[PDB]
């Protein structure tokens, strides 16, 4: 059932052949600093998307500069290149406008 | 779970003579990110009294 | 009001309980140690004599 199982397997039964797979899983994590409010936590495990692109958040630890609230989110997964400007709404919850 | 004479036995261990000890507790629990509240939660249990 | 009008360093919320008991569930803990957090105790002395 773990990743890198899948690989062991297809090397035994099925053809010889190599195996890729990608949920989302565990993998490497970047780090992203987002600024709103409304940001209240359990948003960790969400899938959030911006105009450019989609991604997961890990970790949800507070960064420390003055003005508005700025959050470092711990993000991994990610496809799609989110890009500095963007609006970043969560998928639920919806309410995290920042 | 905590309780008030639960401890106030140990505090009372402290030395030979403390004559017994009282105490008054307040329940906290700090949140990051105020403003906001994640929507249900800063749920501590043990109904608190009025305001 | 939008943020970064306020200051605000975390937060705490004190509470008084009804009950002295004092229970904890789901995801909690009680977690005193006071070396992190020595805004709690407090504790007082009251000397007598006899």
């Amino acid at each position: 059932g773990i990743e890198a199982s899948y690989k062991f397997l297809f090397k035994v039964l099925y053809n010889e052949e190599v195996e890729i797979e990608i949920e989302s899983g565990a993998g490497t994590e970047y780090d992203i600093i987002v600024q709103s409010d409304s940001l209240t936590e359990d948003l960790v495990g969400q899938t959030i998307y911006t105009a450019t692109g989609r991604c997961n958040v890990t970790y949800i630890e507070r960064s420390y500069s003055n003005g508005k609230l700025q959050w470092t989110v711990t993000i991994h997964n990610l496809l799609g290149r989110l890009i500095a400007g963007q609006e970043v709404k969560a998928e639920r919850l919806p309410s995290f406008e920042g | 779970s905590f309780a008030k004479s639960k401890m106030l036995t140990y505090v009372d261990d402290a030395d030979h003579s403390v004559i017994g000890s009282s105490a008054t507790i307040q329940m906290v629990r700090e949140v990051q990110n105020f403003y906001k509240t994640p929507e249900a939660g800063i749920k501590y249990n043990n109904q608190i009294k009025d305001r | 009001l939008t943020s970064e009008k306020f200051e605000v360093q975390t937060i705490e919320l004190y509470s008084d309980p009804t009950d002295d008991v004092i229970f904890t569930r789901d995801g909690s803990l009680i977690v005193f140690e006071n070396d992190l957090r020595p805004q709690y105790l407090t504790i007082d002395l009251e000397p007598i004599s006899q």
